[PDB]
């Protein structure tokens, strides 16, 4: 089936700043990916993205009697979504899961590479940082970053390279929003 | 702090596919589900807290349909370009035997929102325990979407991720196996 | 409460 494909997609988008005080809201329109009209709250009235949507927003704006829906949207819409919803995602915290262990590979010779997986989380703020018998290790140590796992929650690896020295103790610390204090878990 | 809540929807011809769903802060908060007609929350817990009248997403979808009709007959009957998705295969947590994990196939960047996942055990295909969601909107534009697999870690088994696009000139294969 | 779907406007064609 190789038959064209004509995509259509709207994007009715609230932006809130400093909690719900200061909000913005967009009433993007686009064909394919490229959007072609949309109403810009801090603007007031719809604006034509690209040519083909010149057409669009002239018709749009002559109907004063939408212009006020869309103009109090950022209230009607976006502030009182916000409320409803803010007690489960704006205040959501899960508890970060971390375990520590050695890497099923060791792409880097005889150095010994060190994984601290943080599972589970939410929100995605969190920091990771690595410790041996004491002190930081700041160089030889990438993560993936942060990752989505889809269903509201996160997770990230901060793997360390380490030169293997019996005798030493590695701690592996993290700080999120939902802790009442740091996580620590050693590796020896 | 700063937030984010988007209702994106979208209409593909000449499959008829439509969408509707919330998205804070790039997690899904529920879709409808075109066919029954009724709210899907992402989590059973946003359920008994907040509600949505479907019919109000139907009557929109509708409208996104009309107005596919006229841009489309307006871009000069210009169809979109296939966007191949770049995939990636990885597990819910750390791996360890006999202890219940998921696996997890994440297909990224692509565009247009019709893509077949396969989820392969050793060869043969697994679909018991399975689950996915709807397309997830990039602020680029393009898609997203997650495919689950529950299973139980062993030392030879092998799992593959199977994924089908236009894009893409050929099925594309993502291997997974404990080392 | 419930959540509020903000309405698709329609284009002329």
């Amino acid at each position: 089936d190789t038959r064209p494909r004509f995509l259509e997609q709207v994007k009715h988008e609230c932006h809130f700043f400093n909690g719900t005080e200061r909000v913005r809201f967009l009433d993007r329109y686009f064909y394919h990916q490229e959007e072609y009209v949309r109403f810009d709250s801090d603007v007031g009235e719809y604006r034509a993205v690209t040519e083909l949507g010149r057409p669009d927003a002239e018709y749009w704006n002559s109907q004063k009697d939408l212009l006020e829906q869309k103009r109090a949207a950022v209230d009607t819409y976006c502030r009182h979504n916000y409320g409803v919803g803010e007690s489960f995602t704006v205040q959501r915290r899960v508890y970060p899961e971390v375990t520590v262990y050695p890497a099923k590979t060791q792409p880097l010779q005889h150095h010994n590479l060190l994984v601290c997986s943080v599972n589970g989380f939410y929100p995605g703020s969190i920091e990771v940082r690595w410790f041996r018998n004491g002190q930081e290790e700041k160089t030889g140590v990438v993560s993936t970053g942060l990752i989505q796992n889809g269903d509201w929650t996160f997770q990230t690896l901060v793997m360390l390279e380490t030169v293997p020295r019996s005798g030493e103790v590695y701690t592996c610390q993290v700080e999120h929003p939902s802790l009442t204090s740091p996580l620590t878990v050693e590796w020896r | 702090e700063e937030h984010v809540i988007i209702q994106a929807e979208f209409y593909l011809n000449p499959d008829q596919s439509g969408e509707f769903m919330f998205d804070f802060d790039g997690d899904e908060i529920f879709h409808v589900d075109m066919a029954k007609k009724e709210t899907v929350w992402r989590l059973e817990e946003f359920g008994r807290f907040a509600s949505f009248e479907a019919q109000g997403a139907l009557a929109n979808i509708a409208v996104d349909k009309a107005n596919l009709e006229i841009m489309t007959k307006r871009s000069n009957y210009t169809p979109i370009t296939n966007v191949p998705p770049e995939v990636t295969v990885l597990t819910n947590s750390p791996v360890e035997l006999r202890e219940p994990n998921v696996l997890i196939c994440f297909i990224d960047k692509f565009t247009p929102p019709v893509v077949n996942v396969t989820w392969l055990r050793n060869g043969k295909p697994v679909t018991t325990g399975v689950s996915e969601t709807v397309f997830l909107p990039r602020e680029d534009h393009l898609f997203r979407k997650f495919h689950y697999l529950p299973f139980l870690p062993s030392t030879e088994d092998v799992y593959d991720c199977r994924v089908e696009h236009w894009g893409l000139d050929e099925p594309l294969l993502k291997h997974w196996e404990f080392d | 409460r419930q959540l509020y779907p903000e309405w698709t406007e329609a284009q002329r064609l």
